[PDB]
Order: C-alpha cells, then sequence, then structure tokens
C-alpha cells in the first residue's frame, strides 16, 4: 500500500 | 500542429489493474479509445516519443513488471526490451531520443537507480543512483537535465527534490519543495516545474507548487478544483493538465487544466474512466 492509496 | 492527452491502465473502480487506452483532445473535447494493452498494469508509467507510445513496467495484481511495450500511435501493441528491474510508481521522461526511468518498487526494495532505453539497439542500460530511494516520484527534463521530486523511500513522504546532469553522469541536490508529496503530478511549462496535488502523509492535496529554475526557488500556485494524488500531469500548448487520481473517497474522471493567463484552474471535461496511478503522455497529431 503506497501512501495515501485507496483501499485494496 | 495539434497535441492530444493519452491515458493509459491504472487502477478502476472494479479496484482491480485496467489495461483501458483513452485519448482526449482539448480543442474538441471528445474521448475515444485506442487499442488495449496486453495486460492490466497499475502503478504504471507512459512517454511518448517519434510517435511510438511505449508502456513501461507497473504492476498487475500478482507481480511487479519489467516488461514495457510499444505501439506505433500512426494499432497493435508489441513487445520490447525488458527493463533491468522490475518498477512500479517510478519516474520517467524523455531525453534526447532515450528514455529514462528511475525509482519505483519491485514488490520488497525502493530503487535509487536510474535505468534508459535505446530505440536503435532495442536495450535498458542501469546509470548512477539517486541519493534517496523514491516510489512515486516524477521524472522531468529541462535544458537537457532531469529533475526527480518527492516521493516515498519506505518510511518517509519526501520534499526532496534530486537532479541528473547527463555530462557528468551524476546526481545532486537541488532546494526542496516546501511540502512533501507522493503520487505528485509533475510538468515543466514556461521554463518553471509545476508539482500538483498528492499525498503529504495526512492530506490528499490540492496544492500546487512551482519551482523557478532560474531563481532556484520556490512559490505557492492557486490550488486545483480538488484533491488529486496519483494523478497524470502534462502540458499541452501552454497550458497544465491534471488527469484523474484519487481525491481520498474517490477515483476521479475529471482533468483539470491551469492558463497561466488566469491563473487559474478550469475542469475541461467529467468524463474518462475513472482511475488512479495511470500512465500519460502526450501525442503528436
Ligand atoms: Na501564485
Amino acid at each position: 500500500g503506497p501512501p495515501g492509496g485507496p483501499p485494496v | 500542429a495539434n497535441e492530444v492527452l493519452l491515458v493509459v491502465g491504472g487502477f478502476g473502480s472494479q479496484q482491480s489493474p485496467i489495461d483501458v487506452v483513452e485519448k482526449y483532445d482539448p480543442k474538441t473535447q471528445e474521448w475515444s479509445f485506442l487499442p488495449s494493452i496486453t495486460r492490466k498494469r497499475r502503478y504504471v508509467a507512459s512517454v511518448s516519443l517519434h510517435d511510438r507510445i511505449y508502456v513501461i513496467g507497473g504492476y498487475d495484481g500478482r507481480s511487479r513488471l519489467s516488461s514495457v511495450e510499444c505501439l506505433d500511435y500512426t494499432g497493435v501493441w508489441y513487445s520490447v526490451a525488458p527493463m533491468n528491474v522490475r518498477r512500479g510508481l517510478a519516474g520517467a521522461t524523455t531525453l534526447g531520443d532515450m528514455i529514462y526511468v528511475s525509482g519505483g518498487f519491485d514488490g520488497s526494495r525502493r530503487h535509487t537507480s536510474m535505468e534508459r532505453y535505446d530505440p536503435n539497439i532495442d536495450q535498458w542500460s542501469m546509470l548512477g543512483d539517486m541519493q534517496t530511494a523514491r516510489e512515486g516520484a516524477g521524472l522531468v527534463v529541462a535544458s537537457g537535465v532531469i529533475y526527480c521530486l518527492g516521493g516515498y523511500d519506505g518510511l518517509n513522504i519526501l520534499n526532496s527534490v534530486e537532479k541528473y546532469d547527463p555530462h557528468t553522469g551524476h546526481w545532486t541536490n537541488v532546494t526542496p519543495m516546501a511540502t512533501k508529496r507522493s503520487g505528485a503530478g509533475v510538468a515543466l511549462l514556461n521554463d518553471h516545474i509545476y508539482v500538483v496535488g498528492g499525498f503529504d502523509g495526512t492530506a490528499h492535496l490540492s496544492s500546487v507548487e512551482a519551482y523557478n529554475i532560474r531563481t532556484d526557488s520556490w512559490t505557492t500556485v492557486t490550488s486545483m478544483t480538488t484533491p488529486r494524488c496519483y494523478v497524470g500531469a502534462t502540458v499541452l500548448r501552454g497550458r497544465l493538465y491534471a488527469i484523474a487520481g484519487y481525491d481520498g473517497n474517490s477515483l476521479l474522471s475529471s482533468i483539470e487544466c491551469y492558463d497561466p493567463i488566469i491563473d487559474s484552474w478550469e475542469v475541461v471535461t467529467s468524463m474518462g474512466t475513472q482511475r488512479c496511478d495511470a500512465g500519460v503522455c502526450v501525442l503528436r497529431e
């Protein structure tokens, strides 16, 4: 999860 | 004499990587489709060079990628030589008749390294390392020199900026940005480098800064209409376009345009595919 990304 | 916008891949509303390729023409404001890429890639980069679209790296949901595919825009995609390293959220640019890609993330490590593509021999060569390992940082050329901006090293969102001198083959530091950003858009416009949006570690940003090269200084520019991170940015006949991205709640389908004449941003379309961390580039027609 790169910072500031949507949920996955 | 008329350029168009190109958007490849990325992360789509079905929360998977996609393979959609779209053209956007700012003069007619019409969208259209091009042939899809072979594989679906989010976290992906794209450049154009001599009327050839290259799609570089990214991530398909199982693996990060070194593969690269090509389309003569004058349409079927074909594979060309792979990078030396698997890269997603990598910076990418063209200079001379070469492609340069730097930073990124292979699934374990963030990269300091930059490699370069030569279409005359179909080979990627490794070059000297950046001082800081960076994902989510853009690459931009100005007067034959490459700048890498912001990003993420695995622990910190970065405000630092590095420049690469091809005459020396070395990286050096430049004056940093006022705010730390990863996933920001970066483009050159009238000898200033613009950085739009991105994520500073808490807030999703609508803020924009511009690096005056001739002065080695940064200044605040008018915020965009909406926050956007993992957003593309490109310049088209003297105007700065911010493309899709994540507003921190939803995936954006809109492009907005900064006109220095009015020092102001205007939405020009609400109609692309919602997606973020897609690749963007400009096409001459
Ligand atoms: Na301003």
